[PDB]
DNA sequence: TGCCGTTACAATGTAACAGTGG
DNA sequence: CCACTGTTACATTGTAACGGCA
């Protein structure tokens, strides 16, 4: 255990998530027939504001197939929480064309490193060929 | 210094608290003894407005 | 540490160059055993005769 | 042996610079929310230094 | 010019505005930064002209026209 | 094993720059 | 000039797969 968890904001998060999902169409409840679910749902929307019953409803009326997407969904969720304080913990995302990041994923695998770890490396060596010819 | 670190929230939290109990009032105390007469003042204005 | 450290580069720095200075003196000293052994050597011929 | 020192400083000169601009960072943030709680936020309310 | 680098970075680390510094007046208590306000203006300084300044050299910013007399 | 950090993506939304033609 | 388009460099959120550890 690296962060700690806190309920207050992690039951906020997984309000807004299943709120999100419900609104997408998923079925947040593990009941077929509508009105049931329909129900449920509404017990969720109403809820709002409320740890410790949010929990409680996730246990009694949550779809059994979508607790390890909401688990890993808070995961992330709290370690880009967590990490999004400082600015040299943060991650910065670019898309690249697809030749060269098939380039850069085939020297990755073939390394055993990191898309950062190989770029470190491969920049570290551009400047020793510099330092090489100068 | 780890002496004075482990009394210092204490004293903090006291220092505060006693700045807005005085501040409320028109007074500043400085002294338990102050203290004591401001209740027997305190007492005095209860027994007169009641 | 980084002061440190660039005092003990020249230290480095200076104790290197008395080692140059040695090195220059030891080939100057082969130079005139070279001479010395030369001399040993005639001065045996020149007792055989 | 030397160098590899020499390396060693190089390491925590990067670890320098990198915590300087984590602190500069902090100070650009600070300074805005110093300048807007001076409204009486920062007297006594916001500051609980206990 | 370059100046307007310190004499924008000294605002941003003291909450006072461009023309607000004067280069008569001491940071340490004409401006309100503390020992603690004045490293860490003193390090901004170092961070952004990406160069080093010793203790000894640090010490003597105390005054507005300082922070430009070591740069220029 | 089940939780927990971590990586490498996918999908969509935006700001900023560079081009192009009316 | 001006508008509309193409492109890059991000952010934001979600997910599956590894691997560490009780
Ligand atoms: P002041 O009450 O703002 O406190 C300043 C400080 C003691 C926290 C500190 O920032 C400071 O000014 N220290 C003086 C410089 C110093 O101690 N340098 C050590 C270099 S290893």
């Amino acid at each position: 255990m690296k962060y700690q968890q806190l309920e207050n904001l992690e039951c906020g998060w997984k309000w807004a998530y299943l709120i999100r999902k419900h609104q997408e169409g998923e079925p947040i409840t593990k009941y077929i027939e509508n009105s049931a679910a329909h129900a449920a749902v509404d017990k969720l929307i109403k809820l709002e504001s409320e740890p410790v019953r949010v929990l409680e409803w996730i246990e009694q009326h949550m779809n059994p197939d979508l607790f390890n997407r909401m688990k890993q969904t808070i995961r992330a969720r709290r370690k880009r929480h967590f990490n999004a304080e400082h600015q040299h913990t943060r991650k910065k995302s670019i898309d690249l064309d697809f030749p060269v990041w098939h380039r850069l994923s085939a020297l990755s695998q073939r390394r055993g490193n990191t898309l950062s770890e190989t770029i470190v490396q491969l920049i570290e060596d551009a400047e020793r060929k510099e330092k090489y010819a100068n | 210094i780890q002496s004075l670190t482990a009394r210092a929230p204490v004293w903090l939290a006291a220092q505060d608290t006693l700045n807005q109990l005085c501040e409320q009032s028109g007074e500043t105390l400085a002294s338990s003894n102050d203290v004591t007469e401001y209740m027997q003042q305190l007492l005095e204005r209860e027994r007169e407005a009641t | 540490s980084h002061k440190q450290l660039a005092t003990e580069q020249y230290r480095h720095v200076e104790m290197a160059r008395e080692l140059a200075e040695q090195s220059g003196a030891s080939s100057d000293l082969e130079t005139d055993h070279q001479a010395a052994s030369d001399h040993l050597n005639l001065v045996q011929t020149a007792m055989r005769q | 042996e030397m160098e590899n020192v020499q390396k060693k400083l190089r390491k925590l000169e990067r670890d320098y610079y990198q915590i300087r601009e984590q602190v500069v960072s902090a100070k650009a943030g600070w300074c805005a929310v110093m300048r807007m709680v001076k409204d009486n936020g920062v007297e006594r309310r916001l500051h609980r230094r206990e | 010019t370059i100046e307007e680098r310190v004499k924008k970075i000294i605002g941003e680390q003291l909450g006072v505005k461009q023309e607000e510094v004067t280069n008569n007046a001491s940071f340490v208590e004409d401006l309100g930064a503390d020992s603690l306000d004045t490293v860490e203006l003193v390090m901004a300084l170092e961070e952004e002209f990406d160069t080093e300044i010793p203790d000894e050299e640090a010490e003597k910013i105390t005054t507005v026209q300082a922070a430009i007399d070591y740069i220029n």
